[PDB]
């Protein structure tokens, strides 16, 4: 269950490997991601954290987990702020 | 009496034949060649503008290096080492690992086309190009042999090339694609042309400008001597180009330099780009590495280009918006991942130095200025944990560089994908998607080393075991911030 | 985990040495990093097309060992003292080119002898130019930079040789403008049979692509060919024809010459400290001495008629 | 458009390291280029020395300006880089481009 | 092959005949030759211990200074003139200005002995120290060079040998005393043997450490590269002593290195002296000139005279007890009037220089300390007047250089003056009244610049007169304080 | 009262030059500041001996001229530039001496030439120093700094030529041990009549001390003499002995002796410009040269028995 | 007396300049006298080697110690002074005194 | 009367040339020396400045003048206090 991604965080400057777990959802995604990212270069703020195909603009459902995204391993994927 | 050279010098490269005991093919195959069906009586009117002959050679070569280790045995305790700001040293320790072994390698693209080119006087040219790599190789292991017993990192003047090290893999990637895996023709036209008459300028000369501001005359000294060499060798690509474009083969030849300045681009913007507008001191920083970028690439090369009748690349919007972003995401890159390199990279955002990249990048503050923002405060609050990374930058698959973009109020990155044979690459910039689709072959089996270290090749799979995997041998070879963060003592 | 450890002396691979690494060895040794992964020479995909041929022309050779990188320059030579003594040999011939002309020395040569070096002599520059052309293949394919760096003198050292002969064909051409000095080398190459053994010894031996056997083909077999049956004989025909200023530049080449079976034969005994390796050279040898006694025996007798 | 109005130049000329060769270059570039204006950037380690569209170095007004006996080969030495085509002789080297941008 | 030099070396010095159509003496006159009365024969196994030979002399020697040009060349943007210690500044105008164009004196004077010394092997290495001294004169002509431009100063180091400057009459006395002004066995044994195997490490040696702390290295690689020639040619001396002891002339002998020693004293510590204790910032001085002097002087030139046989100078006390005194009051003349020299004196009297001062010297600020005080208060309350002489120093008939003593607390000075051949003299010790003593005819006729003021030779008979007959040419050559007197600013 | 005045580009003596003051000029010019006294040439008494000496034998020459200091040497030779050209000159002849004896060229020659050699060759070590010492006293007395420097070279070019004979001499009594090679020199300078001629005029002209004097007799009457009566001759009987070395050795000491011609006619030339000079001139030729012509008869005649 | 003392030494050897032969010399000079003691002073533009009484440099020793040919004519171009009597050869040179104070 | 003498002052370094009449009284000499002395490298104090032939004891009778004092033009003397 161990599932490889690429991860841009928003405002930060690059992608990196994150390992998720096949049965996270996209709330626990973003928080694998974040951990990186927040509080190391990206400034932490209010708001909720989404997840989402790279440049897509179709937002994951937050309770939708990795084995029900389609999402394949290595793929890339942005995380974002509700607007 | 003497007979001028002008009365002789057409002998010396008056020796192509036409072969009778095995065909041309056989004594010059494409793959090795790169002649492009262009039949041998048509490559001899290659004309070399930049002429030499042995006996003047051996003589101002030898008179070139007299100097050079003149300079160097006068300054010897000169301080420079003990005195120097400690990103001066980084510089030094970055360029002698990037760059000795691989003159070394150069001798290899010359080698090529002194055998393999169909044109007489690119051979000859070629001969001279192989002592002159030789002598370059030689001296940028010479040179830095001294401070060995100072710092193991100097080491790597020697170890970098034959280490999986992250930045030496995207060096070799890059150059054993344009000088030691083609045919004499690519190496003509990627190696002279693309890469020795534009980007080496700014290594050689833009540094050494840098280095007389710092004082330190010994590495200028010897840096532009060797550019001297390289000036006359490099002129090989021009004529093997108008050759090209005569023997309607513009296409192909546009395509050649395309590819090979972009990817010259992408690496030398990892390592230049931070030494130029980061590790150098401030008051040695003679230009930015935009200005110089302008000065050499848009203004010297770029018009040189033009005149030897070839377009802009195609890309040239896209490399004119990289030159104002990419290496500021380079160098936060490098310097957060510091460990994984084999100098001391220095983070150079002090609010002086901030001033400073405000004026030569507008808007540098609301952008990476971010980024270090977050960085400087938990420096200052004793946090170091943020300041180390915990996992992996995603990684270019031809760049063999982390995929990167800009950070802060306008935040925009982008990935460009490719599905091949059954695998997913990933690249950062559509050029460089490009250049992979331009010959798969070349380049579709290589891991980089993210694909290696998941696919369980870097064991233990943690940053310690890439680490070692890297080459890394001592606690002491590993990268740090240059000036053990003193600097933020002046960001209160 | 990662110990502490000192600053070394010298490179990693050379602190074990006993003896100070000297400049040679600091500058020269193991330098090759396209020898460090067998599956990938060079940095790209594996099946690459220059990795398929060094893979196949370098890592296959049947010419085998363990430890290349231990071959030792027997001159020891880098580029800063290679250019110090050749700067002083071509000093010397480019001193004897002034005076010999100053003393209007080709015209005193023996009746006749422009003819002789019209067509024995003056093609020379595509046989040199050859032996160019196959030391900087043997230069890249070679598997330690010791023997590439032999190589790249070598290579350097044909082109000399190759300027010699085209300064004197010049030269001569001025003093008999009626030989076809300087304008039908080309010809005699392709058409004399005289040259005929030489050029189809050197269009096959370009064309061996595995680095031993291109090794042992131009060090082993053609370049002692040439010293014994061009060099010499030439010396010798010289002698007899006046002809005063030949002798003395050959003398000079012959040193560069000796130099090149120097390396070569430190070359052959690093080698043969691997039996199987024996077998394997003479074999080559074997081979292409055939061509070469042909190549030989042709100029010769050109040379004598 | 900072990038078009660099790339529209035709400077051309030497790129001359730092040393001994310098000022007799830029002297050179003036006397041997009566009704071009030499234009000169000082970067300590290399100067860099243009004139438009053709500039040329005589062997014989270098050993003037130099002072001391002078072979034009020599001149690499000290040319670490240069802008234009070149055209080098046992005379003279010309630096210039074929285009008008 | 090559033959070994030491199986053909004898016959380069087999050049003794017995003349036969003109005398011997006539060939050799003893005014020029200096031979003593001793005969042809006796003089063949004169063996010159640092051999060297023809093609070996120009091959080294092309490479000597293949080094030294390419160093100046690869440092002239160093800022050496700009950045440098006015102090420092000032050193390099008296080096070049009391040094260039003695160097080509000295060429006289290895010529004198290549035509009329009796030894075949002198004849032969004078030629090379012919040679040597032209190369010296050359290099310290075209080095200061390129500094006319900025300062007026620096002509004085063509000018400085045919002026009437007070401090070039001193030189011209000393040196035209025993280089150019006697036969060639005295010029062996008091320029070769005395000045050139002590004196001269001082200052191309002594003053090298300095130049190098100073970061001078074009100057430091110069003046050291110069003295490798020295130790050479100056083994000329020895062997000719030597000589002169196995045939009976020891008395004569020692009488010329008595000379010789001590008039190289009094002038080298009139220029050495000031730029090593006060000229050279402090953090600059690698030793004291007392220091230098104990290793270079006593510990090294005392020796190795000892062990060729002859004896400390009769004056040996004297001269030591002159080392701890003589240069702090000629550093004092020189800056009081710093308007008749051609370089500007540095005071070098702030309180951490007579930190320094006293602990090199114990006693130093009861001393000189004393007179200093006095100035610094004139200074400081801007007395200008007073700190500019209206009158000329006394100045000795032998060093015409003034006569000094030690001021303050224990004041004690003294003049040493005879009639000789109705006139009166004056000598600033017993051994210069001595050394006149030696030799009336050489001295006895020659005025000192106050000899001549007095006698109506200097038109107007001002100070600004003599400055004028000086040689003076503008406002600008004249001395001043190297500092503007900034150092007053840390004397509050 | 002083001026303010802003500095100079060169020299205060030179910064009237319309030219750029080249290296020879900057290095070379005005140096001797023993001529600007005439009562006191150096700073000493002014009737203290060598004072005296100076007066008499450099300020009281019958040759005269207002401006010496104007003579330029043709070649502009500093000592920089003269080391590079005789460095290449020394090592072409180093590498014949080494390539000839590899070839054991001195086996070679005709039979009795070491005896000719013995006899006419190795004493010229004497004349060579002769002409050593008597440049290095024209050095010490011209009136000015650029004529003195062609001295010191020549003085330097004398002692390397009397290094070639001393090496020869030596080199060649290896071959031949039993001709007095390297032993008898010193004999034949003081006894053999045919070195006499020679042996006289040298002791003579080492006592004209006159600077004008000294310089037209040692460089336009003596050393003429021995290119056109010595050099020239030895080379014509060394061809016909089979010494090929020599003629070769000869060539390159022609070169010096050439080069001291180049700056005695330049100086001559200059001297010219004052009228008396002619007649001053004539007269020691006059006066030199019936015992130059008898030294080359004395020799010529020893050498062709 | 600091005089006496000064003058009171048997101390020979190279004064070798700046560059490049400094530590093969100062390395030659311990290899070459075994049970010697060698002393080194620094004064950066020089430095000041010396042994009691003889102090031997050979060729072949400084060759080695150099990493490069080397001839011992060539030791003139970095000696810039030296201490005791000198006999050299083309072998080595040797420093040395022959009183004992 | 313009009589040159070379002078040294006392607790100075040098000895100067001092230009004095020859009708000069030893005070009047004294102050001509101190002139170029006091107050330029020797501090001013209390006493007599008494004149004497250089490094003689018998000191010159105050009032004495240069012609009376037996004293040759160009000769040294020394300007001291009253001990
Ligand atoms: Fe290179
Ligand atoms: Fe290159
Ligand atoms: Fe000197
Ligand atoms: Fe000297």
């Amino acid at each position: 269950s161990a599932f490889p991604v690429h991860a841009a965080f928003e405002k930060d400057f690059l992608v990196q490997l994150v390992v998720v777990d096949l049965n996270d959802s996209m709330d626990q995604v973003a928080e694998k991601v974040a951990y990186h990212c927040v509080n190391r270069r990206v400034a932490p703020r209010e708001g909720v954290m989404r997840v989402r195909k790279h440049r897509s603009t179709e937002l994951f459902p937050r309770d939708m987990t990795i084995a029900e995204s389609g999402l394949n391993p290595t793929e890339v994927i942005d995380v974002v702020f509700e607007e | 009496a003497m007979h001028p050279r002008k009365d002789w010098y057409e002998l010396t490269r008056a020796t192509n034949w036409t072969p009778s005991y095995v065909t041309e093919e056989q004594l010059f195959p494409e793959r090795m060649s790169g002649h492009m069906g262009i039949p041998l009586e048509k490559w001899e009117s290659y004309d070399e503008p930049y002429k030499t002959s042995y006996p003047e050679y051996v003589s101002i070569q030898r008179e070139k290096d007299a100097g050079a280790y003149s300079v160097k045995a006068a300054l010897e305790r000169a301080k420079i080492y003990e005195n120097s700001d400690p990103g001066w040293i980084s510089t030094l320790k970055s360029h002698y690992g990037a760059i000795a072994v691989l003159e070394y390698a150069a001798v290899t693209g010359e080698g090529r086309m002194a055998r393999f080119s169909k044109a007489p006087g690119n051979r000859n040219m070629a001969t001279f190009g192989m002592m002159d790599e030789l002598r370059h190789g030689q001296l940028q292991l010479f040179f830095p042999h001294e401070y060995c017993k100072k710092d193991r990192q100097f080491d790597w003047a020697w170890r970098a090339y034959h280490s999986n090290e992250w930045a030496a893999i995207a060096a070799k990637h890059f150059f054993d694609d344009i000088i030691t895996g083609r045919d004499a023709i690519s190496v003509a036209i990627m190696l002279t042309f693309s890469f020795e008459t534009g980007f080496t300028n700014m290594q050689f000369l833009g540094l050494a400008a840098d280095a007389a501001e710092a004082g330190d005359y010994t590495f200028a000294n010897l840096i532009s001597s060797i550019q001297t060499d390289e000036s006359r060798h490099a002129q090989q690509g021009g004529p093997a180009l108008q050759l090209l474009i005569e023997n309607g083969k513009r296409e192909e030849a546009q395509k050649k330099v395309d590819m090979a300045i972009w990817r010259a681009w992408r690496l030398f913007a990892v390592l230049t780009g931070p030494v130029m507008d980061y590790y150098t001191p401030l008051e040695d920083r003679s230009q930015s590495f935009k200005e110089f970028m302008y000065e050499w690439i848009i203004g010297q090369f770029e018009r040189s280009l033009i005149d030897l009748g070839l377009d802009k690349p195609w890309y040239w919007d896209l490399f004119l918006k990289d030159i104002d972003e990419l290496h500021h995401s380079y160098h936060m890159g490098v310097w957060y991942w510091r460990t994984t390199a084999w100098w001391n990279p220095a983070a150079g955002v002090t609010p002086e130095e901030r001033d400073w990249l405000e004026e030569k990048y507008p808007g540098w503050n609301k952008r990476w200025g971010r980024c270090w923002d977050v960085i400087t405060e938990n420096v200052l609050n004793d946090r170091m944990d943020l300041v180390s990374p915990e996992t992996l930058p995603s990684v270019c698959n031809m760049s063999q560089i982390p995929l990167v973009g800009v950070p802060g109020d306008d935040w925009n990155i982008e990935v460009f994908s490719l599905e091949h044979n059954g695998r997913l690459y990933h690249f950062g910039s559509e050029v460089d998607r490009w250049v992979f689709q331009q010959d798969p072959v070349q380049y579709q089996n290589h891991m980089n080393i993210v694909d290696r270290f998941l696919a369980g090749q870097i064991q233990p799979m943690t940053l310690e075991g890439a680490l070692k995997y890297m080459g890394f041998q001592s606690i002491e070879e590993m990268g740090k911030d240059a000036h053990d963060f003193a600097w933020a003592d002046k960001c209160k | 985990s990662f110990e502490s450890k000192k600053p070394m002396r010298t490179w990693s691979h050379l602190a074990e040495m006993r003896k100070k690494p000297s400049e040679y060895d600091i500058v020269s040794r193991k330098l090759h990093y396209s020898t460090n992964n067998p599956d990938s020479p060079w940095e790209l995909s594996p099946d690459s097309p220059m990795n398929l041929w060094y893979k196949q022309y370098r890592n296959a050779s049947p010419l085998k060992h363990d430890n290349w990188d231990a071959f030792t320059d027997p001159d020891q030579l880098v580029y800063r003292t290679y250019n110090l003594m050749q700067d002083g040999q071509e000093s010397y011939v480019q001193s004897l080119f002034d005076q010999f002309n100053e003393r209007e020395h080709d015209q005193m040569v023996r009746e006749g002898w422009e003819h002789t070096m019209a067509r024995c002599y003056s093609p020379l520059r595509y046989l040199f130019h050859c032996l160019q052309m196959s030391s900087a293949y043997v230069q890249q394919m070679a598997p330690a930079s010791t023997i590439s760096n032999c190589c790249i003198l070598q290579t350097a050292d044909s082109l000399r040789w190759l300027t010699h002969t085209a300064y004197r064909t010049h030269e001569l051409s001025l003093t008999y403008p009626d030989a076809g000095l300087g304008e039908h080398e080309r010809e005699l190459w392709e058409k004399e049979p005289g040259w005929q053994g030489l050029r189809e010894l050197m269009e096959k031996q370009l064309t061996a692509f595995d680095w031993g056997e291109a090794f042992v083909s131009l060090n082993l077999v053609v370049k002692p060919m040439i010293v014994e049956s061009i060099f010499k004989p030439l010396q010798q025909q010289a002698w007899e024809n006046n002809d005063t200023l030949l002798p003395l530049l050959i003398d000079s080449q012959l040193k560069d010459a000796e130099r090149h079976s120097r390396w070569s034969k430190a070359l052959v005994k690093h080698a043969l400290e691997n039996p199987d390796n024996h077998a394997v050279i003479e074999g080559w040898i074997e081979k292409w001495r055939p061509l070469a006694d042909r190549a030989a025996e042709a100029y010769l007798s050109m040379l004598s008629s | 458009t900072l990038a078009d109005q660099a790339l529209h130049n035709n400077n051309v000329g030497p790129i001359i390291r730092a040393g001994d060769l310098v000022e007799p270059v830029i002297e050179t570039a003036e006397i041997d280029n009566p009704g071009k204006e030499i234009t000169v950037e000082d970067r300590r380690a290399y100067v860099r020395i243009a004139a438009e569209g053709e500039l040329i170095l005589t062997r014989k007004t270098l050993e003037e300006q130099l002072g001391r006996p002078f072979n034009m080969q020599e001149l690499e030495i000290n040319l670490a880089s240069f802008a234009g085509q070149i055209q080098a002789d046992e005379d003279q080297i010309r630096f210039y481009f074929d285009k008008t941008m």
